[PDB]
């Protein structure tokens, strides 16, 4: 018909003629087409498939994606994984990423494969834990809520981290070392933005919101050798519900009462479910109220992240949490689980601002007025680089979050902040000290190589000394 | 699930089996037979219990044997009310390349015709035996590794034995046990989103691509919204109670309020949805007996009777000329008719006296004799006890 | 402009916000109007038997109001009393007419005496607006779209797209009523035909004609004119909605209904006044002025002295005092 | 309880001036008729009329923590090329100024 196009005529002698009916196209050529005779009209060449009102002479034709044409050669990127694309299919890499445990908001939890339940315990329960099963293992993060199951103004929850020995347990938004751990170089605090991100491990790590969002950060190495209220990090979703006694479960609430720690505590009575959890139950206009302000998520400002993440989860825990929840002063109920979206959209790189005056403000001049003069170095940031090098942590390192939330203090260059002050000072006024002439830290208070004492010329620092005690000969 | 049970108790998770040894279970691990289900206005279980609704007009590719092609399962579209969030199956078609290449299609009247020429189920062709149900459906099953379900209304489900795990392509999913990576689309790249994932699939590239999924057709007519609520918290109540911890009952709450706001009869889509939350809990072993004078009574011809777990076995007449013929099935939820009657061709069941007889396809009479000049046979009461 | 007035008139009558008239004899309740891509509110209008019986405002879905043409208005499932001002709406009897304005949302509805339906859409909800009066575009050919989105030409099926069925209404396709006039013609009709006719004719209304052309007016009035049981008031309906639509395109026309022998019905006490202040003279009303400069609207008012007291004109001497 | 802050550590001076039981009831009265989602304001609003009120008799009153009512200002600097540091709350500056 058209010049570049042709036509065809329907032999009288068959059954699968397949003609104008079924067309070729672009994603129609993998899919199998089955039809009912044949049109008979014009059809690109047999050697060229039909997209967007053309013929394309070779097909090797662009790689849909999210809805958007990619052209070949090119790649994209999804967690670790680039993927590019030849014939018509991407071949993706194998990397595995970081999974990450959530409490999402007051009664929710996101496992490591990811998965929303609804768990509205007041016991404490195992988070997370490697004594599971044949494998030795390490680690012991339970939490531990109060007074949850109708989540107000309460339920400050507490984790307890029992790693390498030692008792780390944080509450009332400050960490607290019960006992110290054994190895130490491995544990590091860092306290930055709004969060108090903890390092326990070379493969582990926490983040806490310093109010309920906990959520813990594991590598590849584990890897299936974990469980508790998170699931087993293995890859499939639908067995992250496998009680304590290796029984999969079909209720969450059994499951998380089988996680629980101190038996003669109070199990969670299952409730009939219910559209409107507490307090939107008769109060539809409320409901329609809670509905529509929790909409946010999908508004202007969030069209970017909601189509790379879900916002569906978040909606429902932002309804079932302002909806049972009652805030009077504290709009707290409601701004953090729209700023645990927030946070996951900026993970996935797409940073976006949504505080605005009349909208969970979030001041930050608080700490700028404690001079005596207003010198104006602390600062709001929808997400800056949390995980800074500062006097107490004059070294890099390697952390699990990219960039968070909270008041980031912003200064002139060569004045790199110290955390005790909450001035900026130039570096010199910091007790960092180099011991082997390197930049190393604040004289870490560290034993160095016992059990190859030939070498062992210890050295450390309080201030800026250089100081040097001995090595005790055992004989 | 919250109750006590001594040691040595063996459970079955309905294709697995636990024992109950030292405060722990010790569980087989078997692979299971896995089903697709399409059913209500444009509700999907994928293969591995992964439920999603998705309002496209096309036809569909629901589920393909992905490496080898033994079979391919397609389905087509329509609106199916005055609303836009109303998007039901006309018809289902599959393809059956191990069997001449042939195309079976189950039509909208619960009819099905292979290859244009209709057909007068039952139909014992090579591999499938194409029959009616008790609940005049229709049950297609090719081979044994696998079946079908009727077209007439827009239900479907799909049953693949473990012979198909992890080597399936479609709308349903791989079928590998992992609902996670469900949202694949041929590319090989998970979209997370149900309109992308949909629009992957569709066979013709003149339908209109789905832009949104609305998730609340009441907003469009409010008069239904309070309707719709209570007419499916029954799926709540302690009605239903029994079967709470067999399925969970959230996807089907929401089906039921979808359906019941969006579809043009709510009457028909009520009990079309508490119907598909019965029979998901009838297949783990909870029989629910929900049925009230209020509540959707099934009703059928005069001389047949309402039984909630039968046995479709005996029922029809054809049965007693093919006695050998074995009927491992369960009880089926239908209507049925006392043992001393039989079902008729015509469809009022009689005593199996006067009952037909049918030998190589027509139908004899109660005392018809159709003897030869070698062999003879005579219809005695549904089978020609018959002399050579 | 800035607004535009859908109109259900008359018995079966429609006239969409572009002036499609038609004749459409429901069965349950349909939608008006209301956006068809974001639903803040839906006006929906209720039939019994061709003859309609309510209008209706479901605010998203959480709020309803049901304003009965027999003066009863239920707030979701009880009678209240009148006027009535939550939720944003307010429902009140403005000259002699019940009102129920929701100017936050840009609407207002009213009904008369004789049951007819009056919605005044705002200018946001411009191309916006999908209901039973069509899309609110300056165009009036393509006024029949239907729920599928597709654009119809005859209207029961336009009309059919958009029932609304409930828990217990239920309802089913409609179809147009069978024709008793095609036997009964000829005598009534030679004086019958100019009661149409003079919808043009007159010179009272003929300066409407550079606005509004009166072909379809004359044409409804005359197929509705056949079945009149031997009245000439049969045909005055149309007329009225002629002045009406004539005002609303701002050209009031003036003391039309002192020959037309026609008027329309009111309480007992006011008459017909063609553009009555909106403001009324209640004896119980402070005397602010330039507080109260709405836009006259047509309606029945009270006698030149008699002022209002809850909708029963008494002389102004005898207003009684409240404590 | 949340109301009971008209009678706190930073309000007993206010107090010996202005009786906060008016003050208090309408505290009660608008938080338990308001529905608060996403704005705290119906009551943060009941409580700066009594810092107002406190402030035009002499007693200027900051109640105003980072946990209540926050009421940031750094989006009259943001807007600028560069962050200038100009503004900033103050419980009780003057008015009408030049
Ligand atoms: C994956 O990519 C590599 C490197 O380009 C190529 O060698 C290999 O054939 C690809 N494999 C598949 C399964 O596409
Ligand atoms: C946030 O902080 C980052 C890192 O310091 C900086 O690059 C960016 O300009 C800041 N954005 C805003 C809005 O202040
Ligand atoms: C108003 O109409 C309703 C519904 O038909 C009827 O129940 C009621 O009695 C009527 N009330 C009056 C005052 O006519
Ligand atoms: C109204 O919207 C339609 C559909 O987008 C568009 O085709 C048309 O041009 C618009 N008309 C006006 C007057 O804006
Ligand atoms: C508020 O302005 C006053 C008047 O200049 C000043 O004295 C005071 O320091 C400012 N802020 C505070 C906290 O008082
Ligand atoms: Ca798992
Ligand atoms: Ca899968
Ligand atoms: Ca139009």
């Amino acid at each position: 018909c058209r010049p570049p196009m042709v036509k065809l005529v329907c032999p009288a002698d068959n059954l699968r003629a397949e003609g104008l009916e079924c067309t070729k196209t672009c994603q129609n050529y993998d899919l199998e087409c089955m039809s009912m005779g044949c049109v008979s009209g014009c059809l690109c060449p047999p050697g060229m498939v039909r997209h967007e009102n053309r013929c394309v002479a070779l097909e090797r034709c662009p790689c849909f994606h999210q809805g958007k044409e990619y052209a070949p050669g090119e790649t994209v990127k999804i967690g670790c994984n680039t993927c590019v694309c030849q014939d018509r299919k991407w071949n993706c890499t194998d990397h595995v990423c970081d999974a990450t445990c959530s409490t999402i908001g007051m009664a929710h939890y996101l496992t490591f494969d990811g998965l929303k339940y609804l768990f509205p315990g007041e016991c404490q329960y195992v988070l997370v834990q490697d004594y599971c099963g044949s494998n030795p293992g390490t680690f012991r993060i339970l939490v531990g809520n109060k007074g949850c199951s109708h989540p107000s103004v309460k339920c400050k929850k507490r984790v307890t981290i029992l790693v390498e020995g030692g008792e780390i347990e944080l509450f009332d938004g400050e960490v607290n070392v019960k006992r110290p751990m054994k190895d130490e170089t491995h544990f590091e605090v860092v306290e930055s933005g709004r969060y108090i991100i903890l390092l326990l491990g070379k493969a582990l790590s926490v983040v806490w919101d310093r109010h309920l969002s906990i959520s813990v950060v594991l590598k590849q190495t584990y890897q299936e050798k974990v469980c508790g209220l998170c699931g087993n990090f293995d890859g499939i979703q639908n067995n992250d519900l496998t009680s304590s006694n290796l029984q999969v479960e079909e209720d969450p609430v059994d499951f998380g009462n089988s996680w629980k720690v101190s038996s003669q505590c109070a199990d969670t009575r299952k409730v009939p479910l219910d559209s409107s959890p507490a307090t939107c139950h008769n109060n539809i206009m409320k409901q329609t109220m809670v509905d529509s302000s929790c909409r946010i998520l999908t508004s202007d400002v969030f069209q970017d992240c909601n189509k790379l993440v879900d916002p569906e989860p978040y909606l429902d825990v932002c309804i079932y949490d302002t909806c049972s929840c009652e805030s009077i002063g504290d709009c707290a109920c409601f701004c953090d689980t729209i700023a645990a979206y927030a946070h996951v959209c900026a993970q996935h790189g797409k940073v976006v601002t949504w505080r605005t005056a009349t909208l969970c403000p979030q001041s930050c001049e608080e700490r700028n007025l404690r001079e005596n003069g207003y010198e104006c170095e602390w600062r709001y940031n929808s997400c800056a680089p949390a995980c800074q090098v500062t006097c107490q942590h004059p070294e890099p390192l390697a952390c699990p979050v990219q960039c968070v939330e909270g008041c980031h203090a912003h200064c002139p260059p060569g004045k790199i902040l110290d955390e005790l002050l909450q001035t900026c000072v130039d570096p010199e006024d910091c007790p960092v000290c180099e011991v082997a002439g390197r930049r190393f830290a604040s004289g870490k208070k560290v034993t160095l190589n016992p059990s190859d004492p030939e070498h062992c010329q210890i050295c450390h620092c309080d201030v800026v000394n250089l100081t040097c005690e001995a090595c005790q000969e055992p004989g | 699930s919250g109750k006590r049970y001594p040691p040595g108790t063996s459970l079955s998770r309905d294709c697995n089996t636990c024992i109950c040894r030292n405060s722990q279970w010790i569980c087989s691990n078997e692979e299971c037979p896995g089903e697709c289900l399409v059913t209500g206005q444009s509700h999907f279980k994928s293969f591995d219990n992964r439920y999603f609704t998705f309002s496209g007009i096309c036809q569909y590719l629901l589920a393909r044997d992905c490496q080898d092609h033994s079979f391919s399962i397609v389905i087509e579209t329509v609106q199916c009310a005055d609303d836009r969030d109303a998007v039901c199956t006309r018809s289902v078609t599959v393809r059956l390349p191990g069997l001449h290449n042939s195309l079976v299609k189950l039509k909208h009247g619960a009819g099905v015709a292979m290859d244009g020429q209709d057909v007068q189920l039952p139909l014992l062709k090579g591999d499938l035996r194409i029959q009616h149900t008790v609940t005049a459906s229709v049950r297609l099953s090719y081979g044994e590794d696998l079946q079908m379900d009727w077209d007439g209304r827009g239900r479907l489900l799909v049953k693949l034995s473990p012979v198909y795990a992890g080597k399936t392509c479609g709308l349903c999913g791989n079928y590998n046990g992992n609902q996670g990576d469900d949202f694949l689309t041929p590319s090989g790249l998970a979209e997370p989103r149900v309109e992308d994932f949909g629009n992957a699939w569709k066979l013709h590239g003149d339908c209109q691509d789905l832009q949104k999924q609305h998730s609340d057709p009441c907003a469009l007519n409010p008069r239904m919204t309070r309707f719709s609520e209570e007419a499916c918290a029954v799926l709540t109540s302690p009605t239903f109670e029994a079967c709470h911890r067999a399925v969970s009952p959230l996807p089907y709450l929401r089906n039921c309020r979808y359906d019941v706001c969006s579809c043009s009869d709510g009457r028909e889509c009520l009990c079309g949805a508490l119907a598909s939350y019965a029979a998901a809990c009838a297949g783990r072993g909870v029989r629910v007996a929900w049925r009230e004078p209020g509540r959707c009574e099934l009703n059928c011809p005069k001389g047949q009777v309402y039984l909630q777990c039968g046995t479709p076995c005996n029922l029809t007449c054809r049965s007693l000329s093919y006695p050998d013929e074995e009927c491992n099935e369960a009880c089926l939820e239908g209507c049925f008719c006392p043992p001393g009657l039989y079902m008729d061709e015509r469809g009022d069941c009689v005593p199996k006296a006067q009952c037909p007889c049918y030998y190589d396809g027509e139908i004899f009479q109660p005392e018809d004799i159709f003897s030869d000049h070698h062999t003879m046979c005579y219809c005695e009461d549904g089978f020609m006890h018959c002399t050579m | 402009s800035s607004t535009a007035r859908c109109s259900l008139f008359g018995s079966d009558f429609v006239n969409t916000f572009d002036g499609s008239m038609y004749s459409f004899a429901g069965y349950c309740s349909y939608l008006l109007a209301g956006g068809c891509q974001k639903r803040s509110f839906s006006i929906i209008g209720d039939f019994q038997n061709g003859k309609r019986v309510s209008l209706s405002v479901y605010l998203g879905e959480f709020f309803d109001i049901h304003l009965f043409v027999n003066g009863t208005v239920t707030q979701g499932d009880q009678r209240v009393s009148m006027p009535y001002a939550s939720k944003g709406l307010y429902l009140e009897t403005e000259a002699g007419y019940y009102k129920l304005s929701g100017e936050a949302y840009g609407f207002v509805a009213r009904i008369d005496g004789s049951g007819n339906f009056q919605v005044l859409l705002s200018d946001r909800y411009f191309n916006k607006t999908c209901g039973l009066c069509g899309n609110f575009n300056i165009f009036a050919e393509d006024d029949f779209m239907t729920q599928e989105g597709t654009l119809t030409s005859d209207p029961y099926d336009f009309a059919n797209s958009w029932a609304l069925s409930s828990g217990e209404q239920w309802c089913e396709r409609a179809s147009p009523p069978s024709s008793s006039c095609n036997i009964s013609s000829g005598e009534m009709q030679k004086g019958l035909w100019e009661q149409c006719q003079l919808l043009k004719s007159t010179s009272v209304f003929a300066r409407c004609h550079p606005l509004v052309d009166p072909e379809p007016f004359v044409a409804l009035c005359e197929k509705t004119l056949c079945e009149c049981a031997g009245g000439l008031e049969c045909a005055c309906p149309a007329l009225l909605e002629y002045a009406r639509t004539c005002a609303q395109e701002g050209m009031v026309l003036y003391g039309w209904t002192d020959h037309s022998a026609c008027s329309p019905v009111c309480p007992a006490g006011m008459e017909y006044r063609q553009c009555v202040s909106p403001c009324a003279r209640t004896c119980q009303s402070l005397h602010i002025n330039e507080m109260c400069q709405e836009r006259c609207v047509d309606g029945c008012s009270c006698p030149e002295g008699q002022l209002l007291d809850e909708g029963l004109c008494v002389e102004s001497t005898e207003c009684p005092c409240v404590h």
